[PDB]
RNA sequence: GAGU
DNA sequence: CCGCGTCAGACTCGTAGGATTATAGCATACGTG
DNA sequence: CACGTATGCTATAATGTGTGCAGTCTGACGCGG
C-alpha cells in the first residue's frame, strides 16, 4: 500500500479540524487549567501550521521529517505558554516558537562536531557581513577585510572560519572513480613500524646488559629507583627503607652508577652514540 | 619509557620543544632548484627570503 | 591513462 | 504462468585533490579557578 | 565574579510535502497472487 513515512504522517494530520479564534480561546482557557483533551486538540489542529513552517526552514538543514518533529516540540512549548486572554492570535505566537525550536535544533544537530550556540551565532554574523562586503567589493572578502569591517581581531575571524571547515567522509572514494577511499591511503601515524617496535626491544635489552655490568648495589638501586626491573618507581625513601636506611646513600649509589655507565660508554659507547639519530 | 628516563638522566640531553617537519627531496628524485615561491598571510611577519 |  | 525483485558482473598498475548552506538577538542559568 | 556553555522567550495573521534527481542494462532465480 502507501509506505512513505511522510505521506502517512501528513494524511493523519489532515484529519483534524481547524480552529476559529473563539474556539481557540475557549479550548485554551481549559488547556491552561489542564484539560488534557483541550491541549491535545489544539496541538493536533495546529500541526498543519508546523508542517507549513518546516517546509520553509528545511532546504538543507535536515530531513523534512526531522524538522517537523523539532517544530512540533516548539508548538508544544507554545501551547504551554499561550495567553488566551491576550487578543493576539495563536498561530502568530506559535510561529515564533516553532521557528525558534527548529533553528536551535539545526544549530546543534547539523554539525558533526557539536558547536556551541555562541560560536555558531558569532560565525553567522561573520558570514552575513562577508555577504554584504562581497556584494560591494565585487570580490569575496578576505579574513582581514571582514575583520576590518567589524573592527575586531583577525585571529578571531580566522579561528571562526577554521571551525566552519566542513567534514569529509573517510569512506568517500577519490577521483570521480569508485576505486578507493581516503581510508585506503590514511596511515596510522601513532603505530610505528616493526622497525620501531624491534628497536625498542633492542634498546631495552641493551640496557639490561649494561645494568648487569655494574655493581650489584648500583644496579639494584638504579633498577628500583627508575622502576626499570622493579614494579614501581620507588622514591629515595622507599629504596633506602628496603635496603640501607640512608636515603642520602641511595642518591650517592645512583649517581655513582650513572658515572660508571658513562665510562662504559666512552669505552664501548661506539654503539651507544649511534642511538642518536 | 624508564629506559629513556635513565638515559636522558645519564646524557642530560633533555629533548627540546620543537620537532621537525621539514620538506625534503623525495627519494631518488634529484635535480636543480630553479624557482621558489613564497606565500604569507596578510599580517604575519615575512621571511627574509620572501 | 598502463599490460592483460 | 506473470511480474516484480535481488543478485551477481577478472587481476594488477596509475593521476589528482575537492564542494555547499546557515541558523535572530538578548536575558538568565550552570559549572570551574 | 567571571568565562564558557545553555536554556529561553518573543503575541497582526500565517494551518497536508513536492523539487531534484533517475535514468531506463542483463541474464537468472524465486516469490505472492
Amino acid at each position: 500500500r502507501v509506505l512513505d513515512a511522510t505521506q502517512l504522517y501528513l494524511g493523519e494530520i489532515g484529519y483534524s479540524p481547524l480552529l476559529t479564534a473563539e474556539e481557540e480561546v475557549y479550548f485554551a482557557r481549559r488547556a491552561l487549567r489542564g484539560d488534557v483533551a483541550s491541549r491535545r486538540r489544539m496541538i493536533e489542529s495546529n500541526l498543519r501550521l508546523v508542517v507549513k513552517i518546516a517546509r520553509r526552514y528545511g532546504n538543507r538543514g535536515l530531513a523534512l521529517l526531522d524538522l517537523i518533529e523539532e517544530g512540533n516540540l516548539g508548538l508544544i512549548r507554545a501551547v504551554e505558554k499561550f495567553d488566551p486572554e491576550r487578543g493576539f492570535r495563536f498561530s502568530t505566537y506559535a510561529t515564533w516558537w516553532i521557528r525558534q525550536t527548529i533553528e536551535r535544533a539545526i544549530m546543534n544537530q547539523t554539525r558533526t562536531i557539536r558547536l556551541p550556540i555562541h560560536i555558531v551565532k558569532e560565525l553567522n554574523v561573520y558570514l552575513r557581513t562577508a555577504r554584504e562586503l562581497s556584494h560591494k567589493l565585487d570580490h569575496e572578502p578576505s579574513a582581514e577585510e571582514i575583520a576590518e569591517q567589524l573592527d575586531k581581531p583577525v585571529d578571531d575571524v580566522s579561528r571562526m572560519l577554521r571551525l566552519n571547515e566542513r567534514i569529509t567522509s573517510v569512506d568517500t572514494p577519490l577521483g570521480g572513480d569508485s576505486e578507493k577511499a581516503l581510508l585506503d591511503i590514511l596511515a596510522d601515524e601513532k603505530e610505528n613500524g616493526p622497525e620501531d617496535t624491534t628497536q625498542d626491544d633492542d634498546m631495552k635489552q641493551s640496557i639490561v646488559k649494561w645494568l648487569f655490568e655494574l655493581n650489584a648495589k648500583q644496579r639494584e638501586v638504579l633498577a628500583r629507583r627508575f622502576g626499570l626491573l622493579g614494579y614501581e618507581a620507588a622514591t629515595l625513601e622507599d629504596v633506602g627503607r628496603e635496603i640501607g636506611l640512608t636515603r642520602e646513600r641511595v642518591r650517592q649509589i645512583q649517581v655513582e652508577g650513572l658515572r660508571r655507565l658513562r665510562e662504559i660508554l666512552q669505552t664501548q659507547g661506539l654503539n651507544i652514540e649511534a642511538l642518536f639519530l | 619509557t624508564p629506559e629513556e628516563k635513565l638515559l636522558r638522566a645519564i646524557f642530560g640531553e633533555k629533548a627540546s620543544d620543537v620537532k621537525d617537519s621539514s620538506l625534503r627531496v623525495p627519494n631518488g628524485v634529484s635535480g636543480t632548484v630553479i624557482d621558489v615561491q613564497v606565500f604569507t598571510r596578510d599580517g604575519v611577519e615575512k621571511d627574509k627570503r620572501a
